RNA sequence: UGCAUACUUUUCCUCCGCCGAAAGGCGUAGGUAAUCUUUAUCAAUAUAUAUCGUGAUGGGGAUAGAUUAUUGCAAUUAUUAAUCUUGAACGAGGAAUGCCUAGUAAGCAUGAUUCAUCAGAUUGUGCUGACUACGUCCCUGCCCUUUGUACACA
RNA sequence: AGCGGCGAGUACACUGUACUUGCUGCUUCUUAGAGGAACAUUGUGUGUCUAACACAAGGAAGUUUAAGGCAACAACAGGUCUGUGAUGUCCUUA
């Protein structure tokens, strides 16, 4: 039927909707191939290679892109349709494939599945740089 | 499975020194589409080597003036230099970094007497030397960087002069030599 | 006289009497010389 | 019509102007209390806005202004407040102590933890300050009221 | 019905109130809102003279705001959070039908 | 076709004339890119065949252009406070306003003046 | 190299299945050809912004951005005379003192806006008091994007 | 020149100046070279030598 | 200095150098020769 | 025009439609605030194509001149500022020094403060995610022990 | 504030789509109240086989997961009476 997910990291934030269809994977409003740098576009290729084009034509995707940097985005949204299809093979689809799908997921990397917790830290004291300090005289 | 920028398998890789192999831990766990990975690298010891050879040329190529952060410029550079390589030499050009990395690395050198170079510093170092030749080759001489990169790159994978790093792995092993 | 109701003479500070290091974030009209001190009676804590 | 970011600000002036004003009228006895004697205080308040550490050292600075010496006086508040409950008491006075040379005695008695956030959280602090002939006198009284259990107290029954 | 604070229970406890007197007059009451907790920085700087490592602290005022609502008569809620509230809390009361 | 000698240096042959124009005079480009949309020469094409018709576009545009399209704020010397109105007035006139500006000033003696006597900037580039 | 590979099923049904740049160019080509507006001239002897300090100099800038205000103006339900701006704020070096952001100038982007309000392509109603693109603009501009799609397609 | 092979299996210590020199043992003919490198070596590494009789100064 | 002129592989770093030209009339050349910096087709 | 007197609240950010390149102005939406500025969004290095294509050049922006408006009863020692012209050195910096152990070096920006106006100051935050150790006392700053003192203001 | 559902659609797909306007099945997703998880956990190892630390695996979390704030004992003849109607003493007051 459907199931909503999600995916974030860095400051970057992403919800998924998967639904079946015919194959309207439509992040918001633009296509996928359209954002203009194609070193991101491969990125995104590639958790769709390891599930299948002729599965993903059965359903389709609803993605929301709000903040955060290219990489940011294109990282949460990777996270978010890993979690999406994990989660609607879990559910709806098939659950034989669903632990080959994510035994794939899980060798290839790590990064796929879950973010990471690297963030940004609070300034500290003693120069600009986040751990830098002023050219003290002499 | 996976071909690299949608191109090139490396299904064929030399036996080399069978540790500098190790080191770039190219396989088909660390076999990338497109540079900039954003894996974790400052982990532990070994996760300086299980970073990909391609991921750590583009980390250490960016490096002067202000060309800090130029890492999607990197990814271009790199990406329009392999298809540089692929036409002015028949060979892969995966194939051509892979022969100047493990034939423009040095192999001991002098910090006091001369010692040995440990093999995560070897493939560090052949990067660097790539990298700094590819910078003055860069440093205003008409010339374009990515003709700069790719020519500097083919002149180490083919053991000739030319190449900054294979002139300067010379020179180590001279210095380490006269030293001990 | 010549009071005016803009510049550094319009406000002064409201307990040590001296219009230099006037804080008037969040309009609090307080020098901070004094605010020092009268943080924890306002009931404004440091943490971090 | 304000808004609760600068009404906050507001009530804040407010209660800096009613911690001075409760210091100021608080000097006969303890500390019995606030309203939201006391007929004058209502009406003043009313005009102008349209165990007890506080009380033991101002019982000491009072000691001490009177002009009884600093160790009986000392001692004795601290014998006070080893009666009243407190597992020890940090106070110390400086100022010119009779000669041209600054000086400080502390006493030290118990355990006393003196920083951390637990402490601070426990710990109640008093510092007061008045005048003299030549000078200025400082105290303060550390009071630490009984430990919800500290981390450190490790007990097995 | 929404209460605003700085302290944490303080409002914890008056919203239980709120959920026990909803249940115990089965009340048209919506759910809780859990408003995002705002926090308001200013800073300064210690060494009120001008020599020494300047440094410089901040301070944080955490504010609060918790909103419910009720489908009742308005003077009974607001004599029971009378009863139940502290000095150190703030009430503004909007009535609710369906 | 390359190095053309005209009034000014014009060696610029085979760089473009939105160029060659600016090098000779007006070096900010801003008022040889307006004399240029002026007299509608296409950039495209490079310096090595300036037409002598172009200059005389050129020169013919830049007598009293205040009786074209152009307002007088993007002109410069816009009034120079005097009985009179004035126009750019082309390399070694324009030098020539300016010193004529400046020796009012100096018989004006103002305190700028005073200090641009001496050496002086107008701000003061503090080296105090 | 501007078409690329795509495994997902494609609509084609508006501009926001089209890529920016080449929609607008053509669709500055096909307002050139057709001669809906004017130049203008007046905004000839005026830089794009106060920040760019120098002439864009390509003799179609005015056409481009008219291709990318309605562009924009599809995207944004509302929009605003500063959004505009914001969009096309540029870098501004005030010599010596660093770099800060700077926006556009506002005259030329609320002459073309009167443009396309006189060609009808665009509408105002007190309610959505954000710009918004009218009915007959959305088949008018939908009508084009499928038939760019079409060409660039096979 | 030329490059020959040697393996590492166990850390001896480190010394040096600074503690960027390890000492370590290399295996090519004997099984057992003394020799000190620089940097990153961990357990099980392949290296290379210079020369496979000159040996180094146990410190 | 430069010395290049416009009168007399398909890189323009590689025929600006065989054809001793600028970069500027390099791709222009290209250009003629066909009919910033791009990858092949 | 100036003083005296009464009416809304003009005394913040402002979205709008225009005037004016712009500055700035005009009558206004919204808001004592996840509602309005404004955040389904405020920047930049990037991304792509183009003029140029390493010549102190068109890089560079010191400098002064002509002025349009605001801030301020007062900008002259030209605050702030939209426009143009004017065109200094600068081929990456010697003896030397400061910071650097992972969203951290470094670069790129943004909010707050003092503000009638003015960040090139300090602070809060975000983006671009790197070269390297993963230890040591050889330099330096501190610490302990032993020892020698004719030092104790050491 | 988000995810949906339908009342009317703007054009195409085909046996929903980019975008509005009105109501509400619900709240991992916009947000957060308390709590928990992580403790060298386990296994292969060193160690006076005690106190310890290494690699790998589960795990977001293996240098306390990391920046922070509280900073004693004691001192400086360091700064501040130009911050106070806090401040002694010498000095000014038509």
């Amino acid at each position: 039927k459907r199931v909503q997910t999600f995916g974030k990291k860095k400051t970057a934030v992403a919800v998924a909707t998967v639904t079946n269809g015919k194959g309207l994977i439509k992040l918001n409003g633009k296509n996928l191939d359209l954002v203009e740098p194609y070193i991101l576009k491969t990125k995104v290729y590639e958790p769709l290679w390891l599930i299948g084009s002729g599965k993903l034509k059965n359903l389709d995707i609803r993605i929301r892109v709000k903040g955060g940097g290219q990489t940011s985005q294109i990282y949460a949204i990777r996270q978010a349709i890993g979690k999406g299809i994990i989660s609607y093979y879990q559910k709806y689809v098939d659950e034989s494939t669903k632990k080959e799908l994510k035994d794939v997921l899980l060798r290839y990397d790590r990064s796929l599945l879950v973010g990471d917790t690297r963030r940004c830290e609070p300034k500290k004291f003693g120069g600009k740089g986040a751990r830098a300090r002023y050219q003290k005289s002499y | 499975d996976i071909k690299l920028f949608k191109k090139w398998s490396y299904e064929e890789i030399n036996i080399a020194d069978l540790s500098l192999v190790d080191c770039i831990a190219v396989s088909q766990k660390a076999c990338v589409y497109t540079p900039h990975t954003a894996g974790r690298y400052q982990k532990k010891r070994f996760r300086k080597a299980l970073c990909p050879i391609v991921e750590r040329l583009v980390n250490s190529m960016m490096m002067h003036g202000r060309n800090n952060g130029k890492k999607l410029k990197a990814i271009r550079i790199v990406a329009y230099a392999f298809e540089i390589i692929h036409l002015m030499t028949g060979e892969n050009p995966l194939q051509v970094f892979v022969n100047a990395v493990q034939k423009g690395g040095p192999r001991e050198d002098s910090t006091r007497q001369a010692v040995d170079v440990s093999p995560l510093r070897r493939v560090n170092q052949a990067i660097y030397l790539i990298c700094t030749g590819a910078r003055n080759a860069a440093f205003r001489n008409i010339k374009s960087i990515s003709e700069c990169l790719a020519e500097e790159i083919i002149n180490c994978a083919n053991e000739s002069s030319s190449s900054y790093a294979i002139k300067k792995k010379d020179e180590i092993e001279r210095v380490a030599k006269a030293n001990r | 006289v010549h009071p005016k109701k803009y510049g550094q003479g319009s406000r002064q500070c409201r307990v040590c009497s001296n219009k230099h290091a006037i804080i008037r974030k969040y309009n609090i009209n307080i020098c901070r010389q004094c605010f020092r001190e009268r943080a924890d009676i306002i009931g404004f804590k440091k943490y971090r | 019509p304000i808004s609760k970011k600068r009404k906050f600000i507001n009530d804040g002036v407010f209660q800096a102007e009613l911690n001075e004003f409760l210091a100021r009228i608080l000097a006969e006895d303890g500390y019995s209390g606030v309203e939201v004697r006391i007929r004058e205080l209502t009406s003043l308040v009313q005009k102008r806005f349209f165990l007890c550490a506080m009380a033991q050292a101002e019982s000491l600075r009072y000691k001490l202004l009177k002009g009884l010496a600093v160790r009986r006086a000392c001692y004795g508040v601290l014998r006070h407040i080893m009666e009243s409950g407190a597992k020890g008491c940090e106070v110390i006075v400086s100022g010119k102590l009779r000669a041209q040379r600054a000086k400080s005695m502390k006493f030290r008695d118990g355990y006393l933890i003196s920083t951390g956030e637990p402490s601070k959280r426990f710990v109640n602090t008093a510092t007061r300050s008045a005048q003299l002939k030549q000078g200025v006198l400082g105290i303060k009284v550390k009071i630490m009221l009984p430990t919800s259990i500290l981390p450190d107290n490790i007990s097995v029954l | 019905i929404a209460l605003t604070s700085k302290n944490l229970r303080a409002i914890e406890k008056v919203c239980s109130d709120i959920m026990k007197g909803a249940k115990e007059k089965n009340l048209n009451v919506s759910g809780p809102v859990r408003l995002p907790v705002k926090t308001l920085r200013i800073t300064t700087r210690k060494s009120p003279c001008g020599e020494g490592t300047n440094t410089w602290d901040r301070f944080e005022l955490r504010i609060y705001k918790r909103l419910i609502d009720l489908y009742s008569q308005c003077e009974v809620v607001t004599q029971m959070t009378s009863i139940n509230i502290d000095p150190v809390v703030e009430v503004e009361v909007i009535i609710t039908d369906s | 076709q390359h190095i053309l000698r005209i009034l000014n240096t014009n060696v610029d042959g085979k760089e473009k004339v939105i160029i060659a124009l600016t090098a000779i005079k007006g070096i900010g480009k801003r008022m040889a890119t307006v004399i240029c949309k002026q007299a509608n020469v296409d950039p495209t094409k490079r310096a090595g065949e300036l037409t002598t018709e172009e200059i005389d576009n050129i020169v013919h545009i830049m007598s009293t252009p205040t009786q074209f399209k152009i307002p007088d704020w993007f002109l410069n010397r816009r009034k120079d406070l005097k009985e009179g109105k004035n126009i750019h007035v082309i390399a070694n006139q324009l030098d020539s306003y300016l010193r004529e500006d400046l020796e009012r000033m100096k018989k004006i003696r103002l305190h700028r003046g005073l200090r641009h006597h001496w050496g002086l900037r107008v701000r003061g580039q503090h080296t105090k | 190299r501007l078409l690329e590979p795509v495994p997902f099923v494609k609509t084609n049904n508006c501009i926001k299945d089209v890529d920016a740049d080449l929609f607008i160019r053509s669709y500055a080509t096909h307002l050139k050809l057709h001669n809906k507006i004017t130049y203008p001239k007046w905004c000839t002897f005026v830089k794009t912004g106060k920040g760019r300090k120098l002439a864009p100099l390509n003799e179609d800038w005015y056409f481009i951005r008219a291709s990318s205000i309605l562009r924009r103006l599809y995207l944004h339900p509302d929009i605003g005379v500063g959004f505009l701006r914001r969009q096309f704020s540029s870098k501004q070096r005030r010599g010596v003192a660093p770099n800060h952001t700077s926006l556009a100038s506002g005259k030329i982007l609320r002459s073309i806006l009167q443009q396309l309000e006189n060609l009808g392509y665009v509408e105002q109603n007190p309610k959505k008091k954000g710009r918004r693109l009218t009915t007959k603009g959305e088949n008018a501009i939908n009508n084009f994007a499928r038939y760019i799609n079409k060409k660039v397609y096979n | 020149e030329k490059s020959k092979l040697a393996k590492v299996e166990k850390v001896l210590g480190r010394t040096g100046s600074r503690g960027g020199v390890i000492q370590v043992r290399a295996q090519f003919m004997g099984r057992f070279l003394i020799r000190n490198v620089k940097g990153p070596v961990r357990e099980g590494d392949i290296l290379a030598l210079l020369e496979t009789e000159r040996e180094a100064r146990r410190l | 200095k430069l010395n290049h002129a416009v009168f007399i592989v398909i890189t323009p770093s590689a025929i600006a150098e065989k054809y001793k030209v600028n970069l500027s009339v390099a791709r222009a050349v290209i250009n003629h020769l066909a009919d910033s910096q791009k990858l092949y087709t």
